[PDB]
């Protein structure tokens, strides 16, 4: 998984 | 050799710091300031991202993995691998990107209106709708009217979607995109450990069922609840019933114990949502972790700006791959819901600033499911009565039984919810489930899991998955449940490394140095190890565990099933077929 990982986000 | 290797994780890890760094900032800046300047430098930072996955990607590929002896190179070399949508042909990567886009922008700015009145927005308007009315027609108002608007708008962009990210998948040596999000857990039993997990949970989350529906059955009147039947999706107090917690007054076991309005006293006491941020940056430094950077202060989004409209109000929190800049973009209202998401967020941002030192490769939790873990931890204590009151936002046995109500609400219902989402999507990918079957298939999940049924008869057209952010949004949702599971075995360990006796669901490790030390040394792992490992540093085992969760409701469980006995509940939904008339 080579980008870059998204702003976290709630459920 | 081992060389050659080291010298491309170092030049990967530098050029990939920039243009990561260049990435978020973009991003940012769209987010908080949305133009056709801000679009134009985040579409043109898109292709550099994929220009820069696709050349990389293409070295890493030469690499023979398990030739080499260093398990550290070995990781991040084998996710380098890996292009995601960057594999795909120029014309079928910009198409997928556009499709995404599309149904970002379609959910986002989707209004259900009255005929002549006012066009409602999903926050806070219609949240607050299922959240606060009592009455049938209006909750089904803003239920069928979201479904409408957002959902079957998003139905004609769905099927291209998995198409592409399906082929993006196959070409990074997958069979299909749900192969691709359950690979990142590492865990070849991952389906069988969910499956299980979820057994575990069936009989407490059944008996919470059972009760919630009996006290819908005196609200809504006998002629509109079916007591051996699925309850109606939209009477929960939530849009996607995923969680439960706005009807603890229509719930509540002992009204006979009374307790202050969270929200009334917060909004009476002068609570900001800066301030929210501040509490929950206290928490984490009075366990001895680390504090916000002052630039999060400064240039964080933590409410909705006047200056200017057009800004993307969705809770989230960012990495910005500088080791220095960290934020949170949200536009909070001052409630206690919002006082626990606050607390959330602060748990990403603290797991951002613990693992800052390794290479960006490297700089994710142990697994999707443990960055999520973090903060709801903390927010268990923050939960706590003792804590609450401490905040002056509250003032025995009785009161114990409510309080674990409202946990069990919060908690207990997302468990079928979390593991719902992603057994109708990787059931869309592998193909088992197609067009067609869309909407069926998801409320035949919704029936068999949540034992929820639709209070409106649906139609060829609708596409209620798409109602749900994080479907149009394209973000894996079995991180949440595995979050739900684990975040009880955190909590149970931390509270045994702080010397706390007696029932599980009493302890507040608030300014517990051992607590914050056992988190620490986790937290710094990052994605550097296979999480087994920061499982077994936080609770001795290596194991994803049920008991800790069964172990904190125990009292609750035992409450209910002589509660349900008594009154002559059948557990479950026998009569499976049962809708509204
Ligand atoms: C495999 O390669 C990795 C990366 O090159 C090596 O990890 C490195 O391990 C050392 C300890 O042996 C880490 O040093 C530690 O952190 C700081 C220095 O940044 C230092 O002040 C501490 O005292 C501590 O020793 C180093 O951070 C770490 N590097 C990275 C990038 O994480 C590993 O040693 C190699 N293993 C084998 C068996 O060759
Ligand atoms: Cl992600
Ligand atoms: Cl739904
Ligand atoms: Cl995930």
């Amino acid at each position: 998984q080579g980008l870059p990982p998204r702003p976290k986000i709630p459920p | 050799d081992e060389a050659e290797a080291s010298k491309f994780v170092e030049e990967y890890d530098r050029t990939s710091q920039v243009v990561w760094n260049e990435y978020a900032e973009a991003n940012w800046n769209y987010n908080t300031n949305i133009t056709t300047e801000t679009s134009k430098i985040l579409l043109q930072k898109n292709m550099q991202i994929a220009n820069h996955t696709l050349k990389y990607g293409t070295q890493a590929r030469k690499f023979d993995v398990n030739q080499l002896q260093n398990t550290t190179i070995k990781r991040i070399i084998k996710k380098v691998q890996d292009l995601e949508r960057a594999a795909l042909p120029a014309q079928e990567l910009e198409e997928y990107n556009k499709i995404l886009l599309d149904m970002e922008t379609t959910y986002s700015v989707a209004t259900v209106c009255h005929p002549n009145g006012s066009c409602l927005q999903l926050e806070p308007d219609l949240t607050n709708v299922m959240a606060t009315s009592r009455k049938y027609e209006d909750l089904l108002w803003a239920w069928e009217g979201w479904r409408d608007k957002a959902g079957r708008a998003i139905l004609q962009f769905y099927p291209k979607y998995v198409e592409l990210i399906n082929q993006a998948a196959r070409l990074n040596g997958y069979v299909d995109a749900g192969d691709s999000w359950r690979s990142m857990y590492e865990t070849p039993s991952l389906e069988q450990d969910l499956e299980r997990l979820f057994q575990e949970l069936q009989p407490l989350y059944l008996n919470l069922h059972a009760y919630v529906r009996r006290a819908l059955h005196r609200h809504y009147g006998a002629q509109h609840i079916n007591l051996e039947g699925p309850i109606p999706a939209h009477l929960l107090g939530n849009m996607w019933a995923q969680t439960w917690s706005n009807i603890y007054d229509l719930v509540v076991p002992f009204p006979s114990a009374p307790s202050m309005d969270t929200t009334e006293a917060m909004l009476k006491q002068g609570w900001t949502p800066r301030r929210m941020f501040k509490e929950a940056d206290d928490f984490f430094t009075s366990l001895g972790l680390l504090p916000v950077p002052p630039e999060f202060w400064n240039k964080s989004m933590l409410e909705k700006p006047t200056d200017g409209r057009e800004v993307v109000c969705h809770a989230s929190a960012w990495d910005f791959y500088n080791g220095k800049d960290f934020r949170i973009k949200q536009c909070t209202t001052v409630n206690l819901e919002d006082l626990v998401v606050a607390h959330h967020e602060m748990g990403h941002i603290q797991y951002f600033m613990q693992y800052k030192d390794l290479p960006v490769a490297l700089r994710e939790g142990a697994n999707p499911g443990f960055h999520e873990a973090i903060g709801d931890v903390l927010a268990l204590s923050v939960s706590t009565p003792k804590h609450l009151h401490s905040l002056n936002l509250l003032s025995s046995d009785e009161h114990d039984i409510n309080f674990l109500m409202k946990m069990a609400l919060d908690k207990i219902a997302f468990i079928p919810f979390s593991y719902l989402v992603d057994q109708w999507r990787w059931r869309v990918f592998d193909g088992s489930i197609t067009k067609e079957n869309y909407n069926q298939e998801w409320w035949s999940l919704r029936l068999k899991y949540q034992g929820l049924c639709p209070p409106v008869p649906r139609t060829q057209g609708d596409f209620d998955p798409g109602a749900k952010f994080h479907i149009p949004s394209s973000v894996p949702y079995i991180r949440y449940f595995v979050s739900f599971i684990i975040q009880f075995q955190f909590h149970e360990a931390l509270c045994q490394a702080a010397g706390h006796t007696g029932p599980l669901h009493k302890c507040d490790i608030y300014q517990s140095k051992e607590a914050g030390q056992r988190l620490a040394t986790a937290m710094k792992l990052g994605f550097s190890r296979p999480w087994p490992e920061a499982m077994q540093l936080i609770t001795g085992q290596p194991n994803m565990s049920a008991s800790a969760m069964l172990s904190y409701f125990k009292p609750l469980l035992d409450w209910l099933r002589t509660e349900n006995e008594l009154h002559g509940e059948k557990l479950g939904w026998p009569q499976y077929n049962w809708t509204p008339n």
